């Protein structure tokens, strides 16, 4: 039963690490000639859910 | 050649000091390994041909664990090693143990360790000594330092800055014997003693500011904020005119405090702050430093030292009661700091008859414990005699009908 | 470089001393073995308060373990950290003291204390600057009793200015397990007023009645009552050791609690204790410390503080707390009780915050109380003494070995007049 | 345009006086949890009798 | 800012009390482990009226559980949201009242109404600024009545500024599962009139008509009950919680119905209470609302104010509603009718309106009136409390626990005056 609940924890922290590498990468690949620049309603804000490094 | 020995007694003192001392690094350009990655530092500084700064500082304690921290802290590098002198034991709330026994084991080396550093400066103003009321050693041997000082550093100028005990908190029940043994043996020695207490402070910073729950480095932060606007026309009147225009006579050498914008960032948004505002706010009696209020009483006299860019009812005798100083400078934001960036600000030093209550109840506390001669073994057994108290008392006493008949 | 040297007698105080030092040495990372295995560098910066540098890396404490028969001295040795103990240490004589308070402090501990002060002498001069002592000992049995209180006498002639606490088991009324109680504690009292700086007062009933109405444990044994000591022992040390805002040492503590020299009779308290069920429930702040450290379920005394005047007070915090918030929470329980403080002390507790909490929790806190409601303890000793020996019960022991009546009646009026020291506060 | 940056200063201040109330509120909670997990996991209270095992051997006890 | 202190006491005061924590806690958003799960911030900013703060997020209510024996402390803690309340503030005896006034006025509860009165001052001394306490009890059992005004009885005088609700359940007129009633009722009212600020009447036969003849139910039941009483007292004290456009606390209702300081007995009653059946032609507008406070037959005292005049009316509307629409029809009923509205008062009627309704509706409302038909209570108890005195027939239960039996003709002297005080505002 331990090791199923251990389990269930890290497949929920490999999920998060790829959905975040995803987001990561497609941030890196924009470039100075995407269509999808938009200037956006406010940058340098940071979210109520927020952790530290 | 403008400079400033500061002396550090007491854990008051020091830590005090060590936000003092941070915000004089940051506000020249002193790194706290203490180099410089322009003299205007000579006030507080000292330029080793090795290219570190050393500054003009005295800390003194009879305990060693709060200058152990000050050694093995953020700030290790920059300190003198023996800047900061260290006892053994401490004096423990006595009187009679910070003055006769355990104060003279270390009054030679604080002397000469004040001897060293007064011999570098060229033109010495005088000295800042840091102490709390309440306390062993900020209450013994602060007494004991003034009266060594007194004989021995001329008619140069001995400013105090003390922690007043507060009307109606105190962390220490034997505080009021403390805070009238000392106040009868500095009152002769000391030149002009600016009063903060924490009481106060701790509704400033509850009102002005949004610190709901504050800590003593909240307290610590805005006394080096006066201190700073205190000797910043050195950096950017002197220290010598303040004795001058604050103390008419001589045993009424007890000024308050205040500072003008004490506000927060997310209010500094919302208002001005022109010369008017601050000048009319240092003045209300919900901003003063001291537990009291300027209404019940009589001003003697005002200093009003700007920075950056019938209710009030004066003495018969004194009319104008006005010093006015000017500078350019304005005040320097410390991160992690909670004042806002300003670029007014206005410190008056006020003299006044409404600090006749403070004493009133100090010698009534003094009376409700020494009528029935409570914990006075402690102090009679630690070489000091029983009669003190009752010339203190009685010096006291002609104190209260000074401070009466200078208002008459 | 304020260094403490403990004393611990009988089997009382060998069995709090084994739960001290087992809680003291998880306080600074040391293993059984006398090894530093610790994750901070505050632990290892003022170890030398309490505890020895060994060649190796080792470390030993700076007891003395004191006793008058070999059988508690075995199962000390056979603990969990019954191993950390220096073997010169122990010093156990071969014929016990046999619940005789005479033999303790004439016949048999007369013969053992030239074989410990030799012991402390040489723990007393590897302290750069000593502090002070400490003895833990019940006033109960017949070592404890007899030759603590003999050697109480031998250390304050050899040490005058110092500082000597106990902490005292003095015996109960109801929870009691020795006919000759009220002999040996009477004539203890008397010995204990004129020779030590500071004296928490302990009952065992009142330390039962913590462990069930409170933690709400089910069979609380010994173990469970010797923690509960130990957790006020390092309560009242805490600020010589560690880091503070506002600290205090334990001279400090003598400095503004003792008005009157005959005057050091306390009651210990410890803040945050609670049960296994209400620990989801509890809010962890500092006002509800100072709800449980005020309680009158709570202190370590069989004497209820609501029967007599509070003389003085005093708190010594942990954590990082708020220095508004602690200052504040001791004048609000000061001006509503206008006549459970005396008059013409006006500000009555002294507060002190360290800034280390114990290892396992975010904050806490300790209470040293002085009361006049702490005579009523000295009176049900006082009514059980007169009782036997107006017509001398079981004196045929105790006088035998060299001792008179007239001690029994030279040590009545010293503590009928002790009661009426404390009486004289209680009402102006 | 002085008053105007001084302004901007003190609302970007603001936000981070905010976030640092934030921080340290929930960090205030991380060990209220570890507070609860260690006093549930200690032996005085769980009333484990391993704590009457003696270094002697495994048939005497600690009394 | 503004707290409660709730009390409660007895089978019939935990019963009652057990659900209108769980009416509370689905009007604020709070699971069963007592963790907040809402979406909204209007069921958040105000919910420290009730609700001590626990840590993690978890809210534990300002409730304190008394009682005589354990069997119904028991009952309470295995329901649904019994896991919410801390263990402490439960408060049980071990040997029951018996039905016997004297025995839990007297004897058994006055040795446990010193263990409550820890309690209940660890509550309202955590309180930045307390607004009062409540009670809820019943006048026919022996610890809700016998106890339960020696409680209100000693803690008007340690807090004598702050205010003090009831919500009485005196004994029904028609049903009567006591034979001893009449004793426990009797004596109970004189400690209601000088130590209460309000009180108000409920009588379980005339909850039972509503959930009858009414809600149209074909088995109510014990929480069909208490699910009446629960919607009563939330309704009183609702605009402490949420903000409305005209504001009403509990002492603004008091001020202005409360006109002499012996008169504070009152009626409740509740608005929208319609089947499912009939639902479909029902609930409809605020006309439909002031038509059922007033109705005549929703009284939740088996009193009706036909027989007499309404000193002072009261009234709590809940919905966003229109602050016109609630003023005219109060205009309406108060001009329509005459005699049964006292002359020398023009304005009988007091509104409020709160804007977050009740849990499930669109609009609600909620009632309180005062009465000059309220002394027809006091003249049927004191027609069977005088009924069996005269031959003295169960007195020796009362007896022989303490009391004497001028303790008995001054309790109905202190009850046929109060029946003539109410008799002298008939006419003037
Ligand atoms: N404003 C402010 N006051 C402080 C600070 N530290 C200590 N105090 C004051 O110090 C008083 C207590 O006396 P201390 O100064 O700490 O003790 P001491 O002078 O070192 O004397 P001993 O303890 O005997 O060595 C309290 O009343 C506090 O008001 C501080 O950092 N800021
Ligand atoms: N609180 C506490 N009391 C103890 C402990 N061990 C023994 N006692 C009490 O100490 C008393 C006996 O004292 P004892 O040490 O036997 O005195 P001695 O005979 O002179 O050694 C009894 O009342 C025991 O209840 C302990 O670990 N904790
Ligand atoms: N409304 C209501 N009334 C009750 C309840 N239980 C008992 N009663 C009434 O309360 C009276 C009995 O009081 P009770 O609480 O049982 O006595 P106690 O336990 O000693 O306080 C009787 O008149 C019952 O009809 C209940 O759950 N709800
Ligand atoms: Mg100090």
């Amino acid at each position: 039963f331990l090791l199923q609940e251990a389990r269930q924890r890290l497949n929920s922290d490999h999920r998060g690490k790829m959905e975040t590498l995803d987001i990561d990468r497609g941030c890196l690949s924009l470039n100075l000639t995407s269509p999808n620049i938009s200037l956006k309603i406010n940058p340098t804000r940071v979210p109520n859910g927020s952790t530290s490094l | 050649m403008r400079e400033c020995i500061s002396v550090h007694v007491g854990q008051a003192g020091v830590q005090i000091g060590n936000a003092c001392w941070e915000l004089y690094c940051l506000e020249h350009g002193i790194q706290p390994d203490g180099q410089m990655p322009d003299d205007s530092f000579n006030t507080f500084f000292s330029e080793t041909g090795a290219g570190k700064h050393v500054p003009r500082a005295v800390f003194v304690d009879l305990e060693p664990t709060v200058i152990d921290e000050v050694r093995t802290g953020t700030y290790r590098q920059l300190f003198h090693p023996e800047q900061l002198i260290t006892g053994k034991e401490d004096a423990a709330n006595n009187y009679a143990r910070g003055h006769y026994t355990i104060g003279k084991e270390l009054i030679d080396l604080v002397l000469d360790r004040i001897r060293k550093l007064a011999d570098q400066c060229t033109g010495l103003q005088g000295f800042l000594i840091f102490h709390s009321f309440g306390g062993g050693t900020g209450s013994g041997f602060t007494s004991l330092l003034m009266e060594r000082l007194s004989v021995d550093y001329g008619k140069k100028s001995k400013l105090e800055f003390s922690i007043y005990p507060a009307p109606q908190v105190s962390t220490a029940v034997v505080e009021p014997y403390n805070s009238i043994l000392t106040t009868h043996t500095t009152l002769e020695h000391s030149d002009c003693a600016f009063m903060v207490d924490n009481e106060a402070i701790y509704d400033i910073c509850r009102r002005n500011l949004d610190i709901e729950r504050p800590t003593y480095t909240n307290l610590n932060r805005l006394i080096g904020q006066i201190v700073s606007s205190i000797t910043a026309s050195l950096r950017f009147v002197d220290l010598t005119e303040f004795q001058t225009n604050l103390v008419p006579y001589p045993r009424i050498h007890f000024p308050l405090a205040t500072y003008a914008p004490v506000i927060s960032a997310e209010k500094a948004y919302h208002e001005q702050l022109s010369v008017a505002e601050i000048t009319n706010a240092c003045f209300e009696p919900a901003n003063q430093m001291v537990k009291c209020d300027p209404r019940h009483g009589k001003y003697m006299a005002c200093c009003l030292l700007y920075r950056g860019d019938r209710t009030i009812q004066f003495v018969d005798w004194c009319p104008t009661g006005f010093k006015v100083g000017i500078n350019y400078q304005p005040p320097t934001v410390v991160p992690g700091g909670d004042l806002a960036k300003v670029q007014r600000a206005v410190c008056m030093l006020s003299n006044t008859t409404a600090i006749a209550e403070a004493w009133a109840r100090l010698d009534h506390k003094f009376d409700l414990m020494y009528a029935k001669r409570a914990f006075v073994h402690w102090y009679v057994g630690e070489g000091m005699e029983e009669g003190e108290f009752s010339e203190a008392r009685e010096d006291m006493a002609a104190l209260e009908k000074d401070y009466e008949e200078v208002g008459m | 470089m304020r260094e403490i040297v403990h004393l611990q007698a009988g089997q009382c105080g060998n069995q709090i001393g084994a739960k001290f030092w087992e809680v003291i040495s998880d306080e600074h990372g040391i293993d059984p073995t006398g090894t530093y295995h610790g994750d901070s560098d505050l632990q290892l910066e003022r170890i030398n308060v309490y505890y020895n540098e060994a060649t190796g890396g080792k470390y030993v404490p700076r007891a003395v373990l004191v006793d008058l028969e070999p059988g508690t001295m075995d199962s000390v040795r056979s603990g969990p950290f019954g191993q950390i103990f220096r073997p010169d240490n122990f010093v156990f004589g071969q014929s016990g003291a046999g619940n005789n308070w005479a033999k303790g402090h004439y016949t048999e501990g007369a013969e053992l204390v030239d074989s410990v002060l030799d012991v402390v002498r040489k723990e007393a001069e590897s302290c750069d600057c000593l502090q002070g002592f400490q003895l833990t000992h019940s006033l109960g049995g017949g070592t404890g009793s007899g030759m603590g209180t003999l050697l109480i006498s031998k250390i304050r002639e050899e040490y005058p200015d110092r500082i000597m606490n106990t902490f005292s088991v003095v015996p109960s009324p109801k929870v009691s397990d020795t006919v000759v109680e009220p002999y040996n504690a009477t004539l203890s009292v008397h010995q204990l007023v004129e020779n030590t700086d500071e004296t928490y007062c302990i009952d065992n009933e009142a330390l039962y009645d913590i462990c069930f109405r409170t933690l709400k444990l089910t069979t609380p044994t010994y173990g469970d009552l010797n923690h509960l000591v130990s957790a006020t022992m390092s309560g009242v040390t805490t600020c010589l050791r560690f880091p503070g805002q506002l600290n205090a040492d334990l001279r400090k503590l003598a400095v503004n609690m003792v008005p009157f020299p005959r005057l050091h009779f306390f009651m210990p308290g410890f803040a945050p204790l609670t049960s296994r069920g209400s620990q989801q429930y509890r809010a962890l702040t500092v006002p509800e410390l100072t709800q449980q450290m005020f309680d009158a379920k709570n202190m370590m005394a069989a004497c209820d503080p609501r029967h007599g005047r509070y003389l003085t007070v005093a708190a010594v915090f942990r954590g990082r707390m708020s220095m508004k918030e602690v200052d504040e929470q001791m004048l609000n329980v000061q001006n509503k009780n206008s006549s459970y403080f005396v008059e013409w002390i006006p500000n009555n507790v002294k507060t002190a915050v360290c800034d280390i909490p114990p290892r396992g929790l975010k904050m806490s806190a300790t209470f040293i109380g002085n009361s006049t409601a702490i005579q009523e303890l000295f009176k049900r000793i006082s009514e059980q003494f007169t009782a036997m020996f107006r017509r001398k019960a079981f004196l045929h022991w105790y006088t035998g070995e060299g001792m008179d009546e007239m001690e029994f009646t030279e040590a009545e009026s010293n503590m009928n007049d002790l009661v009426s020291e404390y009486q004289q506060y209680q009402d102006a | 345009a002085v008053c105007a940056t001084v302004k901007e200063f003190n609302k970007n201040q603001a936000l981070e006086s905010a976030e640092k109330k934030i921080q340290e509120r929930k960090q205030e909670q991380e060990d209220n949890l570890a507070e609860i997990s260690n006093m549930l996991r200690g032996d005085l209270l769980s009333e484990n009798p391993q704590q009457a095992a003696s270094s002697f051997g495994p048939h005497r006890v600690v009394p």
